[PDB]
C-alpha cells in the first residue's frame, strides 16, 4: 500500500471491455451535450453462427452504425486510470476490438467534404492587396 | 575439355551443395539416420582417430552434377582437405553409389584432449568454402 | 437454446467528466505478460530526463520482478476517437474516452 | 509558391526571442502581396507593366509586406503587445 | 534452422554443449539462462538453394491486370479455366523461363508449375 | 578471415552528422528497442522465414556488446561530428540527432521513436530482400523515381 | 485529407497493431511515410480510385500504386511527379461517350470543358509509377475490339499517341517516316528557324 502502486483488483476479477474506434463527427455529436447521460443505444444481434453488432444514434442527438469486429489474438491491451487522488487502478482486460464505420457511401463524401474545409479554414494564404501601403 | 577443366578455377563452393554443423556427440550414435548407414562403416575399424573426436561435426552435401563436370570425384577432395589442414580436420566420405555426396569433418583429436569448439568450425567451413583451392 | 437467437441491447452512457482519466496499456503479445503473479507494481514518472510530457516507468514487484516503460502514442488522432466499453450492474454500456495510448515493453 | 510557400516560410519560421530584464518577442502572422510597383526618382509609385520594365531596364517585382506583432514583457506584471500592419 | 530467444529477456539463444552431459544447450547471454536443444542442427546453408518459387507467390497476383491470362490450363483445386501464369524474375535462379500458373477465381489462391 | 566469413555480413547505417558507420541493431538500441526479439519484430515481420533470420545474425553478433538505450546513445555521441566534453551531453547530442537528424521525414517529436524505429526496419528488410534476391535493385533512371 | 480518409476506413495505425498482423497486411505509405497497414488492399484501392475519379476527397494529381507482390500501397502527393491524362477504360469499353464528345464540340456557350471531363470521371492523370501498374491502349477501335485475345484487362487509353512528342518535334511533318536522329536535328534547326 502507497502511492505507486496499482490496484489490480481489475485484474484479478478479469473484468472484459470492449475497445472502439469511432468517428469524429459521432463523439463531436456526444460532445455537443455530452451531460445528457445518453447518446445512442448499442444492439447486438446473434445468430446460429454469426453474430452482429450495431449501433443506433439518439434521434435527438441527429437533430445506422454498423460494428466490424477485430481480432485481438494479437496483442493483449489492458485498460488503466490515473485516478484524480493520485491512486492508480486497473478497471480491466481488452477482450474485443471493434471499429465503426459511416452508412452513407457518397454523401457521406459530402459531410467530409466539409469537415475538410473547416480544418483548411485556419489555413493562411498570401492576399492580394490593391494599393500600395504608405 | 580435359585441358579446360585442368585450367579453369574450381573451388569448394563451387561443389558444394550444402553445408550443416551439427552437434552429433556420438559418432557411433549419428543425428543424421542416412549418415548412420555409412558412417558406421569407417568407425567400426576407426583408424588414427579412435584417441579422441571432437564433439561438433561439419557435414557437407556436394553436387552430384558439378562433380562429374569437373571430374572432381570423393577421393581427392578428401585428400586436399587433408593436405591443407594437415591432421587438424579428420574427413569421413561416403561413396558415389549413395545418391546424396557427403563428407563429414570434425576437429583434429590432439586439440580435443582454444579459440570455440563450434564458432572454428564456421570459420574454417567459410574459409574452405572459398579460400580453399581443389 | 436461447443462446442460439438470444439479441442483447444495451444503453449507452456518457458522462461529461470522470474523477480518474483513462488510459490504454498495450502489451506485446510475445512478451507472455502475466497478472497472477502481479502481486505489486509500482507506475511512476522516469527521472532520466532529469513531468505530464514524459514517458512512464512501471516496476513489477519491485525490483525482483520485470520492469517495463510506456510511451505515449506521438500519433494524435486528430480524426479518431477511442471508446471503453465495461459491465456494470444497471445493464448500460459506459463509453469513456482514451485521454493515452502506452506501449510497454519488458526492460531486462 | 505566391500562395502558400511563402506564406508557410513566414509561419515556420521560430518566433525571434530577445532579452537582455525585459525581454522581446517578434511573430510574423500574415503575407501581404500588391501589385507589381516601380518608383519614381520623385518616390511617387505606379503600376508597372511587363513593357515598360523591359524597355527601362526594371525588375517586374512585387512589394512584400508582413503583419509583425511585437510583445514585451518587462518583467513588471504587464506584457504591451504592438501590432505593425503590412511592414 | 530454428531461432530461438530467452524467455527472460527476449534475447538471442547461442549454442553451447555441456561437457558434464555433452548436449547441446541454447545458452543466454548477458542472462544466465540454458535451453535444452532438441532440434540438434545449429547451422545450415544451401548453396544451391533450391527454393520452391510457389512459396514465393502471393495469391493476390491474380488481380494483377499487366500479368498474362491463359484458359488453356485449368486450375486443379477448384477446375476454374482462366489462369494467370508468369516468370520468377527472381535474382540467384540462374535459369528463368519456365511459368508459374496462380488461379484466377477468387478465394483459391492455388498456384502451381507445369 | 577465419571469424569474418563465419559470422557473414553484417549491416551498418551512415546517419547523418555522425563520422563513421554504426551497426544499425545500435542504432535501434539507442531508438529503444533493446531485445532482440522486439528489433526483428520490426525488421523481420515473419520469423517463419529462416533465410531472413540467417542474415541478421552477424549485426545481432556486433552489437552484442550493447545492450542499453543509453549506452547506446552515449556511443553514438561519441562519434558524433562534435564529440561531447561528457557522457551525459554525448547522450543528449545522441538522442537530438536521433530525433531530427535521422528520418526527419518520420518526425521530429520527441515521441516518434516507434516510427522511425519502424521504418529503419523497413529499411533493413528492403535491404534483407534485395540481398536475398526477393525483390530486384531499385532503377536509378526510372522517373517515377524522379522529380 | 488523405490521412482522415484511411484512418477513417479499416487502416490500422502502425502504433496499434502488433508487428505479427504486418505479415498478412499491406503497407499503406503516403509520400513516402509507413502511415498504417491494411487487410483489403483490393477494396481499398477501389474506393481511393472512385474517390480520386470523383475529385471529392483526393485531388486529381494524386497517384495511389498498389504493389500487389510486395502488398504495398504507395500514395504520393508531393509536388514535381510528371503526369498526363489518360481515358480511362473498364470492362473493354471507353467511359468517354458521344455525348461527351458532342457537349466537348459545343465546347463555348455551354461551359463544358477538360475540367468535367476530370470530373466525370472519363479521364484521369497517370504519373509514371501508377503507369507502372496501368495497362495501356495505344488505340480503343484496335486494341481493345474484340480479337484475339492478346489482353483483356486493358485499364487506360491513350488518347492519341502523338501526344508523346514535343513542342519542336510536333511541327516535323510524318516524323514517323524518318530516322530518328534526323528528327532530332529537325528539333534542334526548329529553334534557328526564322519567323
Ligand atoms: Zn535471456
Ligand atoms: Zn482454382
Amino acid at each position: 500500500a502507497e502511492r505507486g502502486e496499482l490496484d489490480l483488483t481489475g485484474a484479478k476479477q478479469n473484468t472484459g471491455v470492449w475497445l472502439v474506434k469511432v468517428p469524429k463527427y459521432l463523439s463531436q455529436q456526444w460532445a455537443k451535450a455530452s451531460g445528457r447521460g445518453e447518446v445512442g443505444k448499442l444492439r447486438i444481434a446473434k445468430t446460429q453462427g454469426r453474430t452482429e453488432v450495431s449501433f443506433t444514434l439518439n434521434e435527438d442527438l441527429a437533430n445506422e452504425h454498423p460494428f466490424v469486429l477485430q481480432s485481438v489474438g494479437g496483442q493483449t491491451l489492458t485498460v488503466f486510470t490515473e485516478s484524480s487522488s493520485d491512486k492508480l487502478s486497473l478497471e480491466g482486460i481488452v477482450v474485443q476490438r471493434a471499429e465503426c464505420r459511416p452508412a452513407a457511401s457518397e454523401n457521406y463524401m459530402r459531410l467530409k467534404r466539409l469537415q475538410i474545409e473547416e480544418s483548411s479554414k485556419p489555413v493562411r494564404l498570401s492576399q492580394q492587396l490593391d494599393k500600395v501601403v504608405t | 575439355k580435359d585441358i579446360l577443366c585442368r585450367l579453369e578455377h574450381t573451388t569448394l563452393r563451387k561443389v558444394t551443395a550444402n553445408t550443416a554443423i551439427y552437434y552429433d556427440p556420438n559418432p557411433q550414435s549419428t543425428v543424421v539416420a542416412e549418415d548412420q548407414e555409412w558412417v558406421n562403416v569407417y568407425y567400426e575399424m576407426p583408424d588414427f582417430d579412435v584417441a579422441r573426436i571432437s564433439p561438433w561435426l561439419l557435414r557437407v552435401e556436394l553436387d552430384r552434377k558439378h562433380m562429374t563436370d569437373r571430374k572432381l570425384t570423393m577421393e581427392q577432395i578428401a585428400e586436399k582437405i587433408n593436405a591443407g589442414f594437415g591432421d587438424d580436420l579428420n574427413c569421413i566420405f561416403n561413396d558415389d553409389n549413395a545418391e546424396k555426396l557427403v563428407l563429414r569433418i570434425r576437429i583434429m583429436n590432439s586439440d580435443e584432449n582454444k579459440m570455440d569448439d563450434d564458432v572454428f568450425l564456421r570459420c574454417i567451413e567459410s574459409n574452405m568454402l572459398t579460400d580453399m583451392t581443389l | 437454446g436461447p443462446s442460439s437467437q438470444n439479441v442483447t441491447e444495451y444503453v449507452v452512457r456518457v458522462p461529461k467528466n470522470t474523477t480518474k482519466k483513462y488510459n490504454i496499456m498495450a502489451f506485446n503479445a510475445a512478451d507472455k505478460v502475466n497478472f497472477a503473479t502481479w502481486n505489486q507494481a509500482r507506475l511512476e514518472r522516469d527521472l532520466s530526463n532529469k513531468p505530464e510530457d514524459q514517458p512512464w516507468l512501471l516496476r513489477v514487484n519491485g525490483k525482483s520482478g520485470r520492469k517495463f516503460k510506456g510511451i505515449k502514442k506521438g500519433g494524435v488522432t486528430e480524426n479518431t476517437s477511442y471508446y471503453i466499453f465495461t459491465q456494470c450492474p444497471d445493464g448500460a454500456f459506459e463509453a469513456f474516452p482514451v485521454h493515452n495510448w502506452y506501449n510497454f515493453t519488458p526492460l531486462a | 509558391f505566391i500562395q502558400m510557400s511563402v506564406q508557410r516560410i513566414v509561419e515556420d519560421a521560430p518566433p525571434i526571442d530577445l532579452q537582455a530584464p525585459p525581454r522581446y518577442l517578434l511573430k510574423f502572422e500574415q503575407i501581404y502581396l500588391s501589385k507589381p510597383t516601380h518608383w519614381e526618382r520623385d518616390g511617387a509609385p505606379s503600376p508597372m507593366m511587363p513593357n515598360e520594365a523591359r524597355l527601362r531596364n526594371l525588375t517586374y517585382s512585387a512589394p512584400l509586406y508582413v503583419d509583425i506583432t511585437k510583445t514585451v514583457i518587462k518583467e513588471g506584471e504587464e506584457q504591451l503587445q504592438t501590432q505593425h500592419q503590412k511592414t | 534452422v530454428g531461432i530461438r530467444f530467452c524467455q527472460e529477456c527476449n534475447n538471442m539463444l547461442y549454442p553451447k554443449e555441456d561437457k558434464e552431459n555433452r548436449i547441446l544447450l541454447y545458452a543466454c547471454r548477458n542472462c544466465d539462462y540454458q535451453q535444452e536443444a532438441d532440434n540438434s542442427c545449429i547451422y545450415v546453408n544451401k548453396i544451391t538453394h533450391e527454393v520452391d518459387e510457389l512459396t514465393q507467390i502471393i495469391a493476390d497476383v491474380s488481380q494483377d491486370p499487366t500479368l498474362p491470362r491463359t484458359e488453356d490450363h485449368p486450375c486443379q483445386k477448384c477446375g476454374h479455366k482462366e489462369a494467370v501464369f508468369f516468370q520468377s524474375h527472381s535474382a540467384r535462379a540462374e535459369d528463368a523461363m519456365r511459368l508459374y500458373y496462380v488461379c484466377t477465381a477468387p478465394h483459391c489462391g492455388h498456384r502451381w508449375t507445369e | 578471415g577465419a571469424k569474418k566469413s563465419a559470422i557473414g555480413q553484417r549491416i551498418v547505417a551512415t546517419l547523418p552528422y555522425i563520422k563513421q558507420e554504426v551497426p544499425i541493431i545500435i542504432v535501434f538500441r539507442a531508438l529503444g528497442f533493446v531485445s532482440d526479439r522486439d528489433i526483428l519484430e520490426h525488421i523481420i515481420y515473419d520469423f517463419e522465414d529462416p533465410e531472413m533470420m540467417e542474415m541478421v545474425k552477424p549485426s545481432l553478433d556486433e552489437a552484442f556488446v550493447i545492450q542499453e538505450q543509453n549506452v547506446a546513445l552515449n556511443f553514438i555521441g561519441s562519434r558524433g561530428a562534435k564529440p561531447g566534453v561528457t557522457k551525459e551531453k554525448r547522450i543528449k547530442y545522441a538522442k537530438e540527432v536521433l530525433q531530427k537528424e535521422m528520418l526527419p521525414h518520420v518526425g521530429v517529436s520527441d515521441f516518434c521513436e516507434t516510427k522511425k524505429a519502424y521504418f529503419l526496419g523497413y529499411m533493413v528488410h528492403r535491404l534483407l530482400l534485395a540481398a536475398l534476391g526477393r525483390r530486384e535493385l531499385d532503377d536509378r533512371d526510372h522517373y517515377g523515381n524522379k522529380r | 485529407p488523405i490521412l482522415e480518409f484511411l484512418e477513417e476506413w479499416s487502416m490500422e495505425n502502425l502504433e496499434e497493431i502488433s508487428p505479427a498482423a504486418i505479415a498478412d497486411a499491406t503497407k499503406i505509405f503516403v509520400n513516402g511515410c509507413w502511415v498504417g497497414i491494411h487487410k483489403d488492399p483490393e477494396q481499398l484501392m477501389n474506393t481511393l480510385r472512385k474517390l480520386r475519379r470523383q475529385m471529392d476527397i483526393i485531388v486529381s494529381e494524386v497517384s495511389m500504386i498498389r504493389d500487389i507482390r510486395e502488398r504495398e500501397i504507395r500514395i504520393y502527393t508531393d509536388a514535381g511527379r510528371i503526369c498526363r491524362p489518360l481515358l480511362i477504360v473498364e470492362k473493354q469499353k471507353l467511359l468517354l461517350k458521344k455525348r461527351h464528345i458532342d457537349q466537348l464540340k459545343e465546347r463555348e456557350y455551354n461551359n463544358y470543358s477538360w475540367q468535367d471531363l476530370v470530373a466525370s470521371g472519363v479521364v484521369e492523370y497517370i504519373d509514371t509509377l501508377e503507369e507502372e501498374t496501368v495497362m495501356l491502349a495505344m488505340t480503343p477501335d484496335d486494341l481493345q475490339e474484340k480479337e484475339v485475345a492478346y489482353c483483356s484487362t486493358y485499364t487506360h487509353c491513350e488518347i492519341h499517341p502523338s501526344m508523346i512528342l514535343g513542342v519542336c518535334a510536333s511541327i516535323i511533318p510524318f516524323p514517323d517516316h524518318n530516322q530518328s536522329p534526323r528528327n532530332t536535328y529537325q528539333s534542334a534547326m526548329g529553334k534557328q528557324a526564322m519567323g
